[PDB]
């Protein structure tokens, strides 16, 4: 609730700031190379189109002062109008819906998660090139085992436990 | 691969060799198929979403 | 004191499994340990610093750099444990092979 | 929002206590000796510099 612009028109103007917390479904099919569509849904709740009607300002979502974080890009971000009616009540409730579609940068966990994964692996076929007589295949291959084992218990605890995909 | 033409005399030492031949047979089939394997699974896997 | 000094000590003996022999049946358990222990650390280390793609921290370049030569070690004494179990009755010693490595490389190596 | 120091000429003196959580970007080159430069900033959110000026 910051103080708003008002003009002798009686325009006013009012952009108060906000951290909201929004759900939007997660698919990291192609991680640590996905690309996120989280989405907002903006919209009056008690006033319906025939009382208060939303206006897209601009279609594009503003960026100019926007803070690079170094692990999300925006490819995109275009708040689309829709309207649609609800059991709740019989008129037609509009609502902007900001669809933001950010791209990871892979650098980070290609280095910290693929890359070392891809070494552990490199050695699965090495143990049948081994000397039985060595005494050491099986500390080779249960090694092998574990490494990859605790490797996928650290990305059960990155992606979401989603089972569509 | 050829085994060396060597001859041996006595029969435990002879089979106990031959024993540790099989061995080395049974290792390099599947050093092969699990080359194949993984050349074959990881392209099969990664390569079609590149695409 | 926490993550610098058990880094160095564990890349300390990176190049040991090298020196030690073949008879001791060993040396797998050693670059096992030294590449577990480093990405381990690789680890601890992500737990720490942000997850930007922007800047890579020294000490994880050297890590991984660390990691990729533990597995050529690894690699190569799975090769060399190959080589110093062979015998007449299984595999033959080619002339070039006894040529080089009897001859010329060892008195190169003094 | 603490009492205000308020003269008889006018002045006025706030000086209340806060606890900021400002995001800075933060380079992690030289960890564990590096060196960071986290930002503040400050300003007044409605009224401009036809209105409102800093010093
Ligand atoms: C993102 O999601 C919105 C709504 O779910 C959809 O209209 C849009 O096409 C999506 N874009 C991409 C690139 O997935
Ligand atoms: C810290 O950052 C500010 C702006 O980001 C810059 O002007 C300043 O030079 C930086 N400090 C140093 C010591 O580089
Ligand atoms: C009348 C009223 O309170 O409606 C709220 C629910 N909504 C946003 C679906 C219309
Ligand atoms: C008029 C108004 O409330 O502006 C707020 C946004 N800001 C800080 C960029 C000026
Ligand atoms: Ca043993």
């Amino acid at each position: 609730l910051t103080k708003a612009h008002l003009f002798h028109d009686g325009r006013v103007q009012w952009t108060p700031p906000a951290i909201y917390k929004s759900s939007c479904s997660i698919d990291v099919t192609f991680f640590p190379f996905d690309q996120q569509n989280c989405t907002m849904k903006f919209g009056s709740w008690t006033y319906d189109k025939a009382k208060i009607d939303l206006v897209n300002m601009h279609s594009r979502v503003d960026q100019l002062d926007f803070w690079e974080s170094g692990e999300w890009v925006i490819v995109d971000a275009v708040g689309t109008y829709n309207t649609r009616k609800y059991e709740c009540c019989a008129e037609i409730y509009p609502d902007i819906t900001y669809a933001f579609v950010i791209r990871r940068l892979p650098l980070f966990y290609t280095i910290n998660l693929i890359i070392p994964c891809l070494l552990i692996s490199c050695l699965t076929v090495l143990v049948f090139y081994l000397p039985s007589e060595c005494g050491e295949k099986i500390t080779l291959c249960i090694s092998v085992l574990l490494s990859l084992t605790v490797f996928l218990l650290l990305i059960t605890e990155i992606i979401p436990s989603t089972s569509l995909v | 691969m050829k085994r060396p033409s060597v001859v041996d005399t006595d029969f435990e030492r002879s089979v106990k060799e031959d024993w540790k031949y099989v061995a080395m047979v049974i290792d390099r089939i599947f050093l092969w198929m699990f080359i194949i394997v993984c050349l074959l699974g990881t392209v099969g896997l990664f390569l079609p979403p590149w695409l | 004191i926490n993550l610098i000094i058990p880094c160095l000590l564990i890349s300390c003996l990176t190049v040991l499994v090298f020196y030690l022999p073949s008879e001791c049946g060993e040396k797998i358990t050693l670059c096992i340990s030294v590449l577990l222990s480093l990405t381990v650390f690789l680890l601890l280390i992500t737990e720490i610093i942000p997850s930007t793609s922007l800047v890579i921290p020294l000490i994880g370049e050297y890590l991984l750099f660390t990691m990729i030569f533990v597995t050529l070690s690894i690699v190569i004494t799975v090769f060399v444990l190959n080589v110093h179990h062979r015998s007449p009755r299984t595999h033959t010693m080619p002339t070039w092979v006894r040529r080089v490595f009897l001859d010329i490389v060892p008195r190169l190596l003094l």
